[PDB]
């Protein structure tokens, strides 16, 4: 991809932010994809306005942000190309132990907040030979 | 019959006179003041309630 972000002025991109969504066609099959206008507006914080190309209709991003974007694309692409890729793009999850521990803890705390109530044990009546019989 | 669906007075007397009241009086408070045979008393529990 190029570092050419269209100017959002209406003289260049008519009707940029009139609605809260943008749409694009992707690939040879031209799959549709909808993107929030806020996700798109995130780019215009990195956009640099000193630089203007192609009839002064496209600005350039800062190289840090542009290359971050490129690296994210490349990572997604190579994950798509590989078979052993780490599905579940979320990173190393390590909070299943705490969940198990709190589950067992609540279970036990209920089990032993029961038998404080279910063992008042006022008195008992044991039948004993010679006396109760 | 009654020896199998009731507790025996000898079993009663044994613990009543040797185990329980030797601990403490007015309320029979706690049980750390005792021998290992408290475990036997526990076994006695698991006999008595499991015959009655």
């Amino acid at each position: 991809m190029l570092n050419f972000i269209p100017k959002r002025c209406p003289s260049v991109s008519l009707l940029f932010g009139k609605r809260p969504v943008q749409r694009i066609e992707v690939g040879q099959a031209r799959h549709q994809l909808e993107i929030p206008v806020e996700t798109i507006e995130k780019i215009y914080e990195g956009v640099d306005s000193r630089l203007e190309y192609h009839n002064k209709d496209y600005n350039a991003m800062k190289w840090k942000d542009f290359m971050k974007l490129k690296l994210d694309a490349y990572h997604l692409l190579e994950a798509s190309q590989s078979e052993t890729a780490a599905k579940s793009a979320l990173s190393d999850l390590n909070w299943f132990s705490d969940l198990a521990d709190i589950y067992s803890g609540q279970q036990t705390m209920a089990e032993m907040d029961v038998a404080l109530k279910a063992q008042g044990e006022q008195k008992l009546s044991y039948p004993i030979q010679g006396k109760n019989i | 019959f009654l020896d199998t669906f009731t507790v025996k007075a000898t079993e009663a007397q044994e613990i009543k006179t040797i185990v329980d009241k030797c601990h403490k009086g007015n309320t029979f408070d706690f049980h750390a003041l005792s021998d290992e045979e408290l475990r036997r008393l526990e076994q006695l529990y698991s006999t008595v309630n499991n015959r009655v």
